[PDB]
């Protein structure tokens, strides 16, 4: 067959405030097939809430989604995505960054 | 030029010999409706604010189609494994899209029909209408019997006739804004990189559509070289994000300039770094 | 309104 690996970006839908509830995002896209399983993290933990859009996919037939959780950026706290797929053989945490 | 599309998966799973089924339809790349086998009770639904004034009649109509396709996807979902010979006994995908294109002068400008099997481009439906492209040995298989079938002729009436005409009553009773767009805020944060530099980070942001451009100009002078981006990014409130950064030798930043193109935009935007 | 598809694969 013909797999794809996810892209994954994980960032803020607004600019981080250090103490203003925000939401924080990891959209994974051009993936397949579609079984992906997706974690935020907040200091390598899992966060339970979190919540994702209904599947989708683009004109190449490759699938998008974006899970997201509400959150509240301090300056040292450390916040990322992790990722699994038949295209990975280890995870992908891609850590959060403020300017990005 | 408007547009609609309905893009169809399905996925077979081991054991439960049911495959999940999802199908969206899109106007104007805007989910307006959707319909997944997986929920508890599968049902076409609106997606969109304006589709809700159709009656009942349309609902059942529609989900019934669904249905049929489950089936259709269900069998040859079979059929293929049968063709590649594959186990019964691991996941498999196939997708479908189909829709037409209008231009502006609403005439039919071009009708889509193709299929995807694991994530490889399977039969197409090609610009004549009558006739199918073809990859695998396999794939020529489902060509004959399609082209035996007929199978051009059912599509051609789909895509010349029920795919324009509903696409253009979802296009008037969708007036109530599909012309949504909310333009771009940009912002240029700065953040200094190495000894001697800093980067610019130009941010469009709370945009909708997607489509937009990002460009960098040293007095007048596109960058091309040394320009970083990201692909579009939904914010996950419905609208989309980007950016794009240059770097830049510590207290020049005043003289480059930002540059921001999207439709709802009255002219394109221009911008600089400052607190 | 969608497409239903005709002769399987």
């Amino acid at each position: 067959m013909i797999q794809r690996t996810p892209k994954i970006q994980v960032y803020s839908r607004h600019p981080a405030e250090n103490g203003k509830s925000n939401f924080l995002n990891c959209y994974v896209s051009g993936f397949h097939p579609s079984d992906i399983e997706v974690d935020l993290l907040k200091n390598g933990e899992r966060i339970e809430k979190v919540e994702h859009s209904d599947l989708s996919f683009s004109k190449d037939w490759s699938f998008y989604l974006l899970y997201y959780t509400e959150f509240t950026p301090t300056e040292k706290d450390e916040y990322a995505c992790r990722v699994n797929h038949v295209t990975l053989s280890q995870p992908k945490i891609v850590k959060w960054d403020r300017d990005m | 030029p408007h547009s609609m599309r309905y893009f169809e998966t399905a996925v077979s799973r081991p054991g439960l010999e049911e495959p999940r089924y999802i199908s969206v339809g899109y106007v104007d790349n805007k989910e307006f409706v959707r319909f997944d086998s997986d929920a508890e009770n599968p049902r076409y639904e609106p997606r969109a604010p304006w589709m809700e004034q159709e009656g009942p009649e349309y609902w059942e109509r529609e989900t019934q189609k669904a249905k049929g396709q489950e089936q259709w996807f269900r069998v040859s979902l079979r059929n293929l494994l049968g063709y590649y010979n594959q186990s019964a006994g691991g996941s498999h995908t196939l997708q479908q899209m189909s829709g037409c294109d209008l231009g502006s002068d609403w005439r039919l400008l071009r009708g889509y029909l193709q299929f995807a099997y694991e994530g490889r481009d399977y039969i197409a439906l090609n610009e004549d209408l009558k006739t199918w492209t073809a990859a695998d040995m396999a794939a020529q298989i489902t060509r004959r019997k399609w082209e035996q079938s007929g199978a051009a002729e059912h599509y051609k009436a789909y895509l010349e006739g029920e795919c324009v005409e509903w696409l253009h009553r979802y296009l008037k009773n969708g007036n109530a804004t599909l012309l949504r767009t909310d333009s771009p805020k940009a912002h240029v944060t700065h953040h200094p990189r190495s000894k001697g530099e800093v980067t610019l980070r130009c941010w469009a942001l709370g945009f909708y559509p997607a489509d937009i451009t990002l460009t960098w100009q040293l007095n007048g002078e596109e960058l091309t070289q040394d320009m970083e981006l990201v692909e579009t990014r939904p914010a996950g409130d419905g609208t989309f994000q980007k950016w794009a950064s240059v770097v830049v030798p510590l207290g020049k930043e005043q003289n480059y300039t930002c540059r921001v193109y999207h439709e709802g935009l009255p002219e394109p935007l221009t911008l600089r770094w400052e607190p | 309104k969608a497409v239903y598809n005709f002769a399987t694969m």
